[PDB]
């Protein structure tokens, strides 16, 4: 059989935003 | 007078433990002198060499997985963080006089031990020595092969080098974590948590040096005890009937021949352990989950499983939000192969319909079906063994990179059938050759 | 059967026959190897056997000498004593194997040329016992059971079976009760409480907004300080094995930092392969449902752990954009969301979202959207 | 020797007697435990055996339940669950021990109350075996040796003995050659060339004028486990173990420093007792030859390793000035240069010269003038 | 039923190994019933218990002298440097269910 | 460990002529070394119990 959660998509996508980094580790 | 001293010692022994009647029966035991009957002698002799060399190795081996910094004499690995198992293995090869010689002899003895069992298995299979009353001896011997199958695998992983470390991640974890319902529970019980854990080598070391050899020694003792009291069979010939043993007595022909054959096995093993280099662990360094060695290179005894993994197609099942990976087929295939091998005489006596006492070995040509099946099994095993060197084989024809697995995946049904047909026709032709 | 008087005058030849007759052994043929004593052929054979035996003693003496007086210490490659060291182990096996091999050869030649040929037939008494040992042992066992009167006392028999069974179940359960560990017991602290080991990895955030850098290993991973990665720290058509490194993990100069760095390298799901595709190749790029916005420009991050059996796939062909796992020879099309094309692999490699922080070093945009590594029963 | 037709008409009792006669065993007494049937005592005895078996089964079931549901995890001191955890292991042995013990008690009672009482006499037939067996077994061995033609081949016989002896000697040396190590191989760096391990210790200077501080153990792992010490830090009549510490050793924060400090703690000859003799008792101090100036006023430094067998002798009594070894009760008089005064010790503890540097920290004034620890054959 | 099976297996074993005279000669051996003659069995029984408990202990013991830092459940020893032999010895008695019981029985045995 | 240090080490090294050679050989170096425990573990789980079972 084929993996259900593994399906290709044709969505273009967006450029990820700049990571900020939360304080208080 | 040496004769007087021997008589006094013999009189003292007899007057205390009266073994004269028992000893005379032992000295008068008759064993056939066929060449193929020494196959089991090599496996037993190789086991003794493993016992002697294995004890020597334990005096310098630390099975710990604790991280340490190398500081031996090996320049290329100076300052490299490694485990205690890898450092002591390097200590044996370099900082211990004769340690490399003993280590290579011990590995070579394991290969001869594994090879002898498989070759001796064919002799029992082809000659039909598994029939009654020796049906239970086949079961005991079959368990010995399975125990020796894992015993060699565990010992190969003791140095914890890159090659062996990848074989305990590809086989002992992925295949164990891929089992349905109770697959990650076993992986947790055998590693003590996730991979690599911290009790992998110490648990394997205890299993490998004492617990598995203890069961093997007990099974071998029962195996040898059976053959001694079953009056080992003989080939048909002049004067050979079902109610007699034709050969030589234990004293002095068999004892000298059997004892001197042990010397050759030690000599052959010793020569190979010095001249031929096996398992160089220092080239690739300690095992690291980050880096990787090309292959999961096993020895030939534990190599057919790797070939089956590559040749089997990527078939996986996902029943109701779950996963059944490709590793289940390999593990299930091992169970079917082992179950069929163990209960072979019981199946044969169901289809052939014979349940009579047998003491004369069947000629392999007399049974074409069994001979063809055995040849088919041997050919299938050889193809699976050679299936994991596809990297070298691929760079021989340069017709396609992925077509070497298609040769293997197609050749698993065509080549065994061809060998079965050739063996079946050859057995029939040999039957009429002298008739 | 014969009395002591007869045995007084019996010779050794007929005494052996009497002993074999009792045991059922009949020596039907026996002849001395050399019918005529003093012949030159027999004397020549004696020397040949002795020569083999003397070779073992000479080789055995050589083994003692080479073990003591010979350069055995390891020598570096390309040294003045490297050649002598390379002959140490082979000489150990040459002087030891040949010493005992020749002894065994000489002994066999002794029993094939000097011990007389004999063939003996022993009557094997296989099958059932001769009906007198069978009846007695059957009665002996039956008398013990019938005499003990255990069959007619059901209360004792039932209690014995239940008592032994209850003790055995408790003992066996307490014998294998220390090896059983729940694989799903929350032990790894994550952003959302504690999760199981398999659901987490080195990239799992321990708190919301945690910054994890795709740090490169200066030398051997876990033994050298980790250095942050700039987006253009890999030419178009390369690959770097990044690891999950935090700012609080240090650079290994302290023991607590070295232990933290060692755990990063020892992580079975930690390594991630960073691949940069040339800008002239993005037309034939297919994304995955849920991971469309995971790449950062021309940079793709895929886990180095193979989805088949967990082997870290290090080989990668930049020409075909194929990720090859060296264990079982599985290729992973990087253009088609690292989907397995050939081999026993059946699931695509997990993709780690990546982004850029204020500084400018490649950071992970979050956690994996699927478990990393080999599949198990409870996956997906 | 009954026939087949004669063995079919025999009862079980006759067959058992026949088997015993064949084996040489005669049962002179054999009677049932309850010849009179239908008695209340027999039923009572049946229940007594069953009750013990039922108790064993109940205890075995309890072991299964206790091992699975009782709180077993360790609880820290002062916790609510400490009492329950303290009974975890005791409950394991109580249920397991009582289960199999009760089964054994019931089995003993069944044998002593239901299995018939029997007395059996078996002929020993010990001593020398019958002459028929004695002659046949001797002839078989003698014929094998004499018929093999081995005695009259002196060259073959001597070669086999020499070959086997040489091979055995060669393989014995190689087997234990790796274990053998030279005790006196110079491997320890020292100001005056490499020296053997037994001749050196942590207080041995690695170069001329090296400063070794009398550092004290802070008792905490890492974070400066050893710190410098001043003479004023110890009052009169006090004792404190000191260790050889150098500036290059470091504070243990780094990995390299911690490894360096590990050998100091693990040094067998490293610990040294620093005692402050009371000023009023300073007139009773007797100095050893060559060690008169080894003290810094009222401060004396003696090795902590007992000269007898190597145990740490740190039972220093301040008033009697007696250092007691807890292993074999050796007593040393601290006033008289740690001279032994009781026990099996026969040599005084080595004295370490001490002084202070410019900063006022206690430092060693050289190395020991005699070897430290247990004596050996090559000592003094 | 059960009686037939007893004779079925009994004949099967005899038809293959003929263990009738040998077994009967072992089930007819006479041993004196003196109390002091059971003293040697206690040593034999203790050795068997040592074998069973010893095998269990080998599955959790790491025999190493490499120094490590304790991070187990035992509070009075947190952070104390120790060898792996002492590290796993505490794990058996604290981190393994029934390990202390097996360890104590083995030492008493 | 205190019992090992006294009994196994001090007595062994106190033996005449060949006393420190046995200690050096058994401990693989000076006390405590790094090989004593694994060697003792091997001798205690495989060698000595194996001889005892054979003798028993
Ligand atoms: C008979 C055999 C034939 C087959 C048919 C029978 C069996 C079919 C029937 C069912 C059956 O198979 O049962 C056997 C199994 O039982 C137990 O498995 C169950 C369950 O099945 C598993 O799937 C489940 O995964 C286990 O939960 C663990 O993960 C949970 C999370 O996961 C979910 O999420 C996963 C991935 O996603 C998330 O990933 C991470 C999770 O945090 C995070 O990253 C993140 O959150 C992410 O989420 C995202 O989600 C969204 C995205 O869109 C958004 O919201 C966000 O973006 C977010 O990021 C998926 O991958 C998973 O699939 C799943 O969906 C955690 O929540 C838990 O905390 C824990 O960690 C769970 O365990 P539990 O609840 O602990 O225990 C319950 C109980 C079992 O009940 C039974 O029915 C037992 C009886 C029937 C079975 C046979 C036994 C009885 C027969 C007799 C004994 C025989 C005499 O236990 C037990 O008694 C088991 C005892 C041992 C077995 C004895 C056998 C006998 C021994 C001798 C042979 C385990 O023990 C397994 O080992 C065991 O095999
Ligand atoms: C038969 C038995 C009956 C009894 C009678 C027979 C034996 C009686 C006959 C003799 C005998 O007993 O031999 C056997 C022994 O032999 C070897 O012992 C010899 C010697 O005896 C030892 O005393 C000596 O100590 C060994 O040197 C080591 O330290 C030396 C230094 O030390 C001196 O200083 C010590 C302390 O002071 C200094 O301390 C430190 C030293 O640096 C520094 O802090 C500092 O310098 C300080 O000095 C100060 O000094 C002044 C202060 O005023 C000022 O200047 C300054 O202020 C400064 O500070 C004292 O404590 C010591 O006593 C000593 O005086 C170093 O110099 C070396 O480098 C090394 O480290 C040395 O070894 P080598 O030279 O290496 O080898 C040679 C050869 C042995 O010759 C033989 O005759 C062998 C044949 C006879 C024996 C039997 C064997 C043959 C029979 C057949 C085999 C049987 C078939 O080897 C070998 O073949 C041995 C092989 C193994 C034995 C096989 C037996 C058979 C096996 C099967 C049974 C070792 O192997 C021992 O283990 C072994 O037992
Ligand atoms: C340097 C270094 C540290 C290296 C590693 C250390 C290491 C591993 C060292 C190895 C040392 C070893 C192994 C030394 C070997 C030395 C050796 C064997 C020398 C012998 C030389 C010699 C003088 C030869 C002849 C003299 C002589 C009479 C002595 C030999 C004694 C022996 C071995 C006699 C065996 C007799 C006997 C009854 C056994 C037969 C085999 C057994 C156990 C039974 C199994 C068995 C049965 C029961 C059958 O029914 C049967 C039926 C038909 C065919 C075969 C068999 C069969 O094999
Ligand atoms: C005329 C008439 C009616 C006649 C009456 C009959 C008569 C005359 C008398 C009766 C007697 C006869 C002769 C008749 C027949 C009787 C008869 C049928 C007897 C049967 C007896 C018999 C079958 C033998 C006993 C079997 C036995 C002792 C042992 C069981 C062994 C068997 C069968 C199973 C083998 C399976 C096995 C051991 C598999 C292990 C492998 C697996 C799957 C483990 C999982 C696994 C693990 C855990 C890893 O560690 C691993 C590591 C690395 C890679 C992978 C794996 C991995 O997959
Ligand atoms: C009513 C419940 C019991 C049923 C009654 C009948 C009993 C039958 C067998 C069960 C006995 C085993 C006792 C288990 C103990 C328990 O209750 O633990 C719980 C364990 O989960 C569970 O409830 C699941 C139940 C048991 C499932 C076993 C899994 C299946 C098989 C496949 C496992 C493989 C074993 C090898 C044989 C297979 C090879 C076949 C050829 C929670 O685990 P946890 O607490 O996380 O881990 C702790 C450690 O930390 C701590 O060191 C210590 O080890 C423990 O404390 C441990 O528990
Ligand atoms: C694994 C370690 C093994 C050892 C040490 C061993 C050793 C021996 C020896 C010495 C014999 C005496 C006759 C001979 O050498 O041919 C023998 C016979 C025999 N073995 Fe093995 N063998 C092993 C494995 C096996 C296996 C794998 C099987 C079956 C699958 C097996 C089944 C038998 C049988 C049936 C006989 C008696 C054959 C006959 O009487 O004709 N053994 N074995
Ligand atoms: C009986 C069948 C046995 C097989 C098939 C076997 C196989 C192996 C193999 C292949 C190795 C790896 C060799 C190398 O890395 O160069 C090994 C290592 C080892 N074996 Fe065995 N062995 C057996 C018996 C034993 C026994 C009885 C002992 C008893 C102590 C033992 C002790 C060891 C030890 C300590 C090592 C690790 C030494 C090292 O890796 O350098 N082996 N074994
Ligand atoms: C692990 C050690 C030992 C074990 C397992 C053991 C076990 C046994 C057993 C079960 C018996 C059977 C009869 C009886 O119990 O009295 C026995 C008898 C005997 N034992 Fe021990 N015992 C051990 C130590 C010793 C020692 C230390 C000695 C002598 C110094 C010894 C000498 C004997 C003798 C001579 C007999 C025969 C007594 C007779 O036949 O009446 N055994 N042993
Ligand atoms: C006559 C036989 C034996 C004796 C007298 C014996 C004695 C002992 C003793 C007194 C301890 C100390 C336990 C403790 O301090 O808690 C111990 C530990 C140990 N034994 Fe044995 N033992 C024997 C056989 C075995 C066997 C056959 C094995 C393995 C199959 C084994 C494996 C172990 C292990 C691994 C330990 C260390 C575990 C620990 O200390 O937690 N022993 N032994
Ligand atoms: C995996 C299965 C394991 C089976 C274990 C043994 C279970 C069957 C017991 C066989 C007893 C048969 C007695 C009998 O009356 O049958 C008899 C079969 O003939 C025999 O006596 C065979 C003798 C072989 C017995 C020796 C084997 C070892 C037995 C040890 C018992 C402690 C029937 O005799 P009968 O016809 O009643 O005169
Ligand atoms: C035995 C051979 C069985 C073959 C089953 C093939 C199933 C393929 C499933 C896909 O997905
Ligand atoms: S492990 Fe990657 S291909 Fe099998
Ligand atoms: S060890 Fe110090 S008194 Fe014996």
């Amino acid at each position: 059989c084929s993996p259900p959660g593994e399906t290709a998509s044709s969505e273009p996508g967006t450029t990820p935003a700049i990571w900020t980094g939360s304080p208080s580790p | 007078d040496f004769a007087k001293l021997a008589a006094a010692q013999g009189d003292a022994i007899d007057s205390r433990y009266h073994p004269s009647a028992a000893v005379r029966r032992q000295l008068n035991k008759v064993f056939p002198t066929h060449w193929s009957f020494l196959l089991g002698e090599i496996a037993l002799y190789s086991f003794i060499i493993l016992l002697l060399t294995g004890v020597w190795l334990t005096l310098f081996f630390d099975p710990s997985m604790a991280h340490v910094t190398y500081d031996g004499v090996y320049q290329p690995l100076r300052g490299v963080q490694m485990s205690r198992a890898y450092e002591t293995a390097l200590d044996i090869s370099f900082e211990v006089r004769g340690g490399l010689f003993v280590r290579q002899v011990h590995h070579w003895a394991a290969l001869m031990f594994a090879a002898s069992i498989m070759v001796h298995l064919a002799r029992i299979f082809f000659t039909g020595a598994f029939r009654r009353p020796r049906e239970a001896n086949w079961v005991i011997g079959s368990l010995l092969l399975i125990l020796a199958m894992f015993e060699g695998f565990f010992g190969y992983s003791l140095p914890d080098d890159l090659l062996s470390g990848t074989g305990i991640r590809a086989a002992l974890s992925g295949i164990t974590m891929g089992i349905p319902v109770i697959g990650t529970w076993m992986h947790w019980a055998l590693f003590g948590g996730d991979f690599p854990g911290e009790i992998l080598i110490p648990r394997l070391y205890a299993l490998h040096i004492l617990l598995i050899p203890g069961i093997i020694l007990a099974l071998i003792g029962a195996h040898l005890a059976l053959v001694w009291f079953q009056k080992h069979t003989q080939f048909p010939g002049p004067g050979r009937t079902e109610t007699n043993v034709v050969g030589v007595r234990v004293m002095p022909v068999f004892a000298v021949k059997s004892g001197a054959f042990f010397a050759m096995i030690t000599g052959v093993l010793g020569l190979m352990g010095g001249l031929l280099t096996i398992n160089p662990i220092w080239n690739l360094g300690p095992y690291k989950p980050s880096q990787v060695s090309a292959g999961s290179q096993p020895d030939f005894y534990m190599m057919w499983t790797d070939g089956l993994i590559r040749l089997w197609p990527a078939w996986e099942f996902y029943p109701f939000g779950h996963t059944i990976p490709q590793g289940v087929w390999v593990a299930v295939g091992m169970g079917l192969v082992f179950a069929l091998l163990i209960a072979y005489p019981f199946i044969e006596k169901k289809v052939t319909g014979d349940d009579a006492h047998h003491n004369l070995l069947q000629r392999p040509r007399d049974v074409p079906v069994r001979t063809a099946i055995g040849s088919m099994a041997i050919a299938l095993y050889l193809l699976l063994t050679f299936a994991c060197m596809n990297d070298i084989i691929a760079l021989k024809f340069h017709i396609s990179l992925n077509a070497t697995t298609w040769i293997g995946r197609i050749g698993m049904v065509v080549l065994p059938a061809i060998v079965y047909f050739v063996a079946y026709r050859w057995a029939i032709s040999l039957q009429r050759s002298d008739r | 059967q014969p009395t002591d008087a007869e045995l007084a005058e019996m010779s050794r030849e007929e005494l052996v026959k009497l002993g074999g007759k009792i045991d059922g052994v009949e020596t039907i043929f026996k002849e001395p190897r050399w019918p005529v004593p003093g012949t030159k052929a027999e004397k020549r054979t004696e020397r040949l056997v002795a020569y083999w035996l003397m070779l073992g003693g000479l080789s055995g003496l050589a083994l003692l000498l080479v073990f003591l007086f010979w350069p055995w210490e390891y020598q570096p490659f390309g040294s003045e004593g490297e050649f002598l060291y390379s002959l140490a182990t082979p000489l150990y096996g040459l002087t030891f194997g040949l010493s005992i091999l020749s002894i065994g050869i000489g002994a066999v030649l002794f029993q094939k040329k000097f011990i007389p040929e004999e063939i003996s037939v022993q009557d094997r008494h296989d099958g059932r016992s001769p009906e007198v040992h069978r009846k007695t042992v059957a009665a002996n066992l039956t008398d013990a059971l019938e005499g003990s009167t255990l069959k007619r006392r059901k209360v004792i028999g039932l209690s014995l079976g239940i008592g032994l069974g209850a003790f055995g179940a408790g003992t066996l359960v307490a014998f294998i009760g220390g090896l059983i560990k729940n694989p799903w017991k929350p032990v790894v602290p994550t952003a959302e409480g504690k999760k199981a080991v398999l659901w987490t990895s080195g990239w799992t955030p321990r708190f919301k907004g945690e910054t994890i850098y795709l740090a490169r290993a200066t030398g051997r991973p876990g033994e050298s300080p980790f250095v942050k990665m700039r987006p253009e720290d890999i030419d178009a058509g390369g690959m770097e094995t990044v690891f999950p490194w935090r700012e609080s993990d240090g650079d290994g100069t302290t023991v607590e930092s070295e232990h933290k760095l060692t755990e990063i390298a020892m992580g079975v799901r930690n390594p991630v392969m960073l691949i940069r595709i040339k800008p002239a190749d993005m037309h034939r790029v297919i994304k995955r449902k849920g991971q469309e916005s995971f790449n950062f420009g021309e940079l793709f991050a895929y886990t180095k752990v193979c989805s088949h059996l967990g082997c870290p796939s290090s080989l990668y062909e930049q020409q075909t954009y194929r990720i090859l796992c060296p264990c079982h020879q599985s290729q992973f099309d990087a253009l088609e969301f690292a989907k397995p094309i050939f081999g026993p692999a059946a699931r695509a490699l997990a993709q780690l979202p990546i982004t850029i922080d204020e500084d400018g070093y490649l950071v992970a945009n979050g956690d994996f959207v699927e478990p990393v590594g080999p599949a198990f029963w409870e996956r997906k």
